[PDB]
């Protein structure tokens, strides 16, 4: 993109190397809600994402990930504070790749995201969509492969490294 | 000879439905919050001189799934429709969950009980006689249980038991 910023998660299965997921986040429609999860993916603020687990991934649905803070699937905070306020619905869950917000209801993103493995289309209007897998969908589709019905993992996805590519 | 019994456990988000659940079936406290998808347990007890085979479904509290939500109430013989005594929203849910059930499973007699779970907190936002007179308003059981302490636990899931047997009778 000549516009867009691209990030990369390292991704680990029990601390050993799984392959690099990249994503393109739509900063030129989802201003906000895009540079929380760059700077969150190079740290840049002094907390992000960088060791941090896919805590909850079901297949056919989704790989959720990003509580750096509790490190328990409740937790997460944004780099302007810790919430902020659904930035738009541009953009819809339209098939896997699809980079959007986990939240608690209405206005409480925080850095918990989800990466789709389909389409979701019942989340549109509830959830905001900023990114998209660029490279590395292979790598997405062999996590979701340790997910299970109720989200826990057969092993430990975590991830072991990140940044901001270009 | 035995008997099964489908209890399905529901209630918002954040209320103790896991942890009354985990109580009755490991005997100790979760602390952490860990929240639920979906989780079915087992578990094989007496009830009044009676063996039965308790099957728990331990539901997320959500309201977006309601095609799940509608299968849950037509298997689920008996609901425990949990709030937690310092959430007060989570107590004016309640008469949603009793309204969809009766919907669901095309009655106006469903075997259900009142929970009002984390009373041994100090931060109480619902009066027990608020819970008591709905409970009596509905005809049906009202409990305050604490899964931290074990307070009202089996009691909670046995009269669940109990009020599906007085259901079946009729
Ligand atoms: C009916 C079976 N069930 C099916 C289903 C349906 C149809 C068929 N089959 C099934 C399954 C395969 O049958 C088993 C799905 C599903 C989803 C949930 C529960 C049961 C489900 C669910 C449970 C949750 O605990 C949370 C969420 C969904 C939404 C989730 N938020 C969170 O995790 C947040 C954190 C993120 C940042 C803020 C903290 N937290 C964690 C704690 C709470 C719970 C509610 N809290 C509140 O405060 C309420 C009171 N305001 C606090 C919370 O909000 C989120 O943003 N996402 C991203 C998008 C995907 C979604 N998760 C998810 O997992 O969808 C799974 C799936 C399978 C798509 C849907
Ligand atoms: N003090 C106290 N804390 C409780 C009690 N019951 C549950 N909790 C706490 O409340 C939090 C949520 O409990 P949990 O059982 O997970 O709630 P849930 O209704 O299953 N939530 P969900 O719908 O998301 O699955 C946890 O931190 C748990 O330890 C109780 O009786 N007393
Ligand atoms: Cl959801
Ligand atoms: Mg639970």
């Amino acid at each position: 993109s000549m516009v867009n910023p691209t990030v990369f998660f390292d991704i680990a299965v029990d601390g050993e190397p799984l392959g690099r997921v990249s994503f393109e986040l739509f900063a030129d429609k989802v201003p906000k809600t895009a540079e929380n999860f760059r700077a969150l993916s190079t740290g840049e603020k002094g907390f992000g994402y960088k060791g941090s687990c896919f805590h909850r991934i079901i297949p056919g649905f989704m790989c959720q990930g990003g509580d750096f803070t509790r490190h328990n699937g409740t937790g997460g905070k944004s780099i302007y504070g810790e919430k902020f306020e659904d930035e738009n619905f541009i953009l819809k869950h339209t098939g896997p790749g699809i980079l959007s917000m986990a939240n608690a209801g209405p206005n409480t993103n925080g850095s918990q995201f989800f990466i789709c493995t389909a389409k979701t289309e019942w989340l549109d209007g509830k959830h905001v969509v900023f990114g998209k897998v660029k490279e590395g969908m292979n790598i997405v589709e062999a996590m979701e492969r340790f997910g299970s019905r109720n989200g826990k993992t057969s092993k430990k996805i975590t991830i072991a490294d990140c940044g901001q590519l270009e | 000879s035995m008997t099964e019994y489908k209890l399905v456990v529901v209630g918002a988000d954040g209320v103790g439905k896991s942890a009354l659940t985990i109580q009755l079936i490991q005997n100790h406290f979760v602390d952490e919050y860990d929240p639920t998808i979906e989780d079915s347990y087992r578990k094989q007890v007496v009830i009044d001189g009676e063996t039965c085979l308790l099957d728990i479904l331990d539901t997320a509290g959500q309201e977006e799934y309601s095609a799940m939500r509608d299968q849950y109430m037509r298997t689920g013989e008996g609901f425990l429709c949990v709030f937690a005594i310092n959430n007060t929203k989570s107590f004016e849910d309640i008469h949603h969950y009793r309204e969809q059930i009766k919907r669901v499973k095309d009655s106006e007699d469903v075997p259900m009980v009142l929970v009002g779970n984390k009373c041994d907190l100090p931060s109480r936002t619902v009066d027990t006689k608020q819970a008591q007179d709905l409970a009596r308003s509905y005809g049906i059981p009202f409990i305050e249980t604490s899964a931290k302490t074990r307070q009202g636990v089996d009691d909670a899931f046995y009269t669940l038991v109990r009020e599906i047997r007085k259901h079946k009778e009729k």
